[PDB]
């Protein structure tokens, strides 16, 4: 189960 | 296998100067360059990494720049402590990761006069057989200095051994040691052992003798 | 009986060949269970384990879209770094990422991580506390301010301590017959005479799970680590791994040097020997 | 950054001539991801290529396993041909049953 | 985070060089330890590395004669180089990049192991103390010396009063003559601290397992 908060670099 | 060309091989400057080094790579390296400081008798210490990033605890005076083929290292304020052999490195290529030739950082200071010290051969060596008359030359600038061994007015040039110290990290001065390796049979032949040396500061040499 | 759940992301820019390639793969310990490749007939999160395909359609939709979007966030992230580093447009650059949770023997989390690397060299990692950041270079510090103001490290602490554990737990109970089945290594000693006195004695260890194994050679109790060559642990392919350790022993002395194996699958470590 | 791969050509099960077995070629340690890998039967390329999914290690180096079902014989010689951006010429690594 | 190196300082020609780099502050199973040598007064040369997993990369010009192996449990990394020759006489440092990545810029380094490829056998020093003239012509300041003679191979460590004073101290490097080294040092203190107080030079020649204190 993945994390969905991959906020831009 | 990317040849890294470091320039210049030697760099002599006074305290509080802005000196530049240049490491040029034969092939392109997208900011994969490192910079080290190797003080005598000590290991190389990582100053900068990735061309422009200062390593933890490394001061602001040491600053690096460049990308791809041309790379430079510049010191904001030259200090007596900065005296070392400066190297660069590449890490982009495959495992053999080359290094630069090195830059010997020598420093300029006011031309000071030496302090001569003549040491008679210890009672312990004269027991074993040998007899070495040692004479020290301390705290002077520049590096070039001439030493002359004389005994009762008779010059001896054969069997002399000389050692120079690394330029000091404190006062930027130099020091030299002269040894006269002789036997007890050769030593018991004479009484007065004189020590004299020539320097840029004074015309007349500093005389130091014993009996 | 400590386990783990990690997610791998690879985003490599291919200028001219369209848009970057994204390959994201999910693992439990050393078991690959989920995967997503950007270049596919219809890209979706695909099952690679029998226990994961048991999960419902609403699960597969969620998982798919997250990766579908991560790819786009990474596609922009690449252009962002190109500006940060003031590098060539035409150049091919890599963006790597891995986040996961290391769970103990009784189900509670011990290590949590969110580290990522640009062009093979570390960029920004989440420290053990799960509330702090460590930037590798000055451009990694731009992302730091961005993620320290948007409190990105907080949600991650919630995920890693929370749902990351809850699911790694679900997966451990789901496929126990393949995950908690500790495979012992099928071991033996092979003799290579060479010529006269010096002979290479190889210690084989095949068919073991997980990848963690310790192989040593001992002359009357003394570790011969200095004179032992050890291959990196390699996958056999059948869900299991292999590894060997060899020593050059003179003739006659052949019956001194002992092999030692340490593994989860074994109750007591074995002191096996070469037997003609 | 550019790092050359570390090849390993081995079998799944021990050496038994005629027995149905698998030929593995574990390429690991390379960077960037772009890697051309081919398996060989007596110097001739085997078309039945099947490889794992791109994963990296904790040192960020990638690893792939190129595998195919093979029948070991006495007269046959099996190798693995790897090519990477770092590699000057294709790295051919012969298979050994004692290794 | 440290790297403590240990090994022989003199190797006879055509023989091996077994070295040990004992790490701390970090796990071996995680990081990669490199090996870089430096010929006296010359540039640096990377020889090889041992990765986390036990995989290795050797400088091609060395691949047959070089061998790096490690004991993860005992935090040790070994460097064995077979059939040494004159061109291999140098200082051997083990190093590590700041992180787990396969980066080559070295944040941490060992102290180095000076190896000397020679058929000339080890010789122990004869240390004698050097004090000034019989008559008091010191005044306010005085200088004292400590000569080290006939030792082999390099190095010898010389400190004065275990390192309590390190202000007016100078150590002149050794010079080779008939496969022998001769070293010396000099201290400059006030007439208030000698001979009213004690002063001794601490000589150590580990290759001959010599540890001498002379006054």
């Amino acid at each position: 189960f993945r994390y969905n908060g991959l906020i831009h670099r | 296998s990317i040849v890294m060309t470091q320039t210049p091989k030697f760099l002599l400057v006074s305290a509080g100067d802005r000196v530049t080094i240049t490491c040029k790579a034969s092939q392109s390296v997208s900011n994969d360059v490192a910079w080290y400081q190797q003080k005598p008798g000590q290991s190389p210490k990582l100053l900068i990494y990735y061309a422009s990033n200062r390593y933890t605890g490394v001061p602001d005076r040491f600053t690096g720049s460049g990308y791809g083929t041309d790379f430079t290292f510049t010191i904001s304020t030259v200090q007596a402590e900065d005296l070392a052999v400066y190297f660069c490195q590449q890490d982009y290529s495959s495992p053999p990761w080359t290094f630069g030739g090195g830059t010997k950082l020598e420093i300029r200071r006011a031309d000071a006069a030496p302090t001569v010290s003549i040491f008679p051969p210890s009672s312990e060596q004269l027991t074993s057989g040998g007899a070495s008359v040692v004479c020290f030359l301390n705290n002077f600038y520049p590096k070039d200095i001439n030493v002359k061994w004389k005994i009762d007015g008779s010059e001896r040039q054969n069997g002399v051994l000389n050692s120079w110290t690394d330029q000091d990290s404190k006062d930027s001065t130099y020091s030299m040691s002269s040894t006269l390796t002789l036997t007890k049979d050769e030593y018991e032949r004479h009484n007065s052992y004189t020590c004299e040396a020539t320097h840029k500061t004074s015309t007349s040499p500093i005389v130091k003798s014993f009996n | 009986g400590s386990h783990s759940m990690r997610y791998f992301h690879t985003s490599v820019s291919r200028p001219g060949r369209g848009e970057p390639r994204f390959i994201t793969v999910g693992y439990v310990d050393d078991t690959l269970f989920v995967r997503f490749d950007s270049d596919a007939a219809s890209p979706r999160e695909e099952p690679r384990a029998p226990w994961i395909e048991q999960e419902g359609p609403e699960y597969w939709d969620r998982e798919t879209q997250i990766s579908k979007a991560k790819a786009q966030t990474d596609r922009e992230d690449l252009r962002t770094l190109l500006r940060y580093y003031n590098q060539s447009e035409a150049g091919s650059h890599t963006l790597q990422n891995m986040y996961g949770c290391d769970v103990g023997p009784d189900g509670r989390l011990l290590r949590g991580y969110h580290q990522n690397a640009y062009d093979g060299k570390d960029y920004i990692a989440l420290n053990e506390d799960l509330s702090s950041w460590t930037a590798a270079d000055t451009a990694a510090q731009i992302t730091q301010r961005k993620w320290e103001a948007a409190r990105v490290a907080e949600q991650l602490r919630a995920y890693l301590e929370g749902e990351c554990v809850e699911w790694l737990r679900r997966y451990l109970e789901n496929g126990k017959e393949t995950l908690q089945r500790a495979d012992p290594p099928k071991t033996h000693v092979t003799h290579h005479p060479i010529s006269d006195h010096e002979a290479t004695l190889r210690c084989w260890a095949l068919g073991f799970y997980p990848a963690e194994i310790t192989l040593t050679w001992q002359r009357d109790g003394e570790d011969q680590t200095q004179d032992t060559e050890l291959v990196e642990t390699r996958p056999a392919g059948d869900r299991t791994f292999q590894k060997w350790a060899a020593v050059v022993v003179p003739s006659g002395e052949e019956q001194r040097y002992t092999c030692h194996v340490q593994h989860e699958g074994l109750p007591k470590p074995l002191t096996l020997r070469w037997e003609p | 950054i550019q790092r050359t791969p570390k090849i390993q050509v081995y079998s799944r099960h021990p050496a038994e001539n005629g027995k149905s077995n698998f030929l593995n070629c574990y390429v690991s340690g390379f960077h960037p991801s772009d890697i051309e890998v081919d398996l060989l039967k007596n110097g001739e390329r085997i078309e039945k290529v099947e490889h794992s999914d791109l994963s990296f290690s904790k040192d960020w180096s990638f690893y792939l396993l190129y595998y195919t079902e093979f029948t070991p014989t006495e007269k046959d010689e099996y190798a693995c041909r790897v090519n990477h951006v770092t590699l000057s010429q294709p790295k051919i690594v012969k298979w050994d049953r004692d290794m | 985070v440290q790297l403590k190196q240990s090994g022989p300082g003199l190797v006879q020609p055509s023989q091996s060089l077994s070295l040990t780099c004992t790490v701390s502050g970090f796990s071996l199973t995680s990081y990669g330890v490199h090996w870089v040598r430096q010929p006296p007064g010359k540039g640096l040369e990377w020889l090889g590395v041992i990765w986390s997993g036990g995989s290795t990369d050797y400088n091609a010009a060395f691949i047959s004669r070089l061998s790096i192996r490690k004991d993860n449990s005992k935090s040790q990394v070994f460097f064995k180089m077979n059939s040494l020759q004159a061109d291999d006489t140098a200082i051997y440092y083990c190093a590590r990049t700041f992180t787990t990545s396969t980066s080559a810029w070295f944040a941490y380094w060992g102290q180095g192991t000076l190896v000397t490829v020679s058929a000339a056998k080890t010789t122990a020093p004869s240390v004698y103390p050097l004090a000034p003239v019989c008559g008091d012509t010191t005044g306010s300041s005085v200088t004292l010396g400590c000569l080290v003679k006939g030792y082999f191979p390099e190095p010898v460590t010389l400190t004065w009063n275990s390192g309590s004073l390190s202000s007016g101290v100078h150590t002149f490097p050794a010079v080779l003559q008939s496969d022998l080294y001769t070293l010396s040092s000099s201290v400059t203190v006030t007439s208030s601290t000698w001979p009213s107080q004690s002063i001794t030079c601490n000589v150590a020649h580990p290759a001959s397992s010599t540890k001498v204190d002379k006054k």
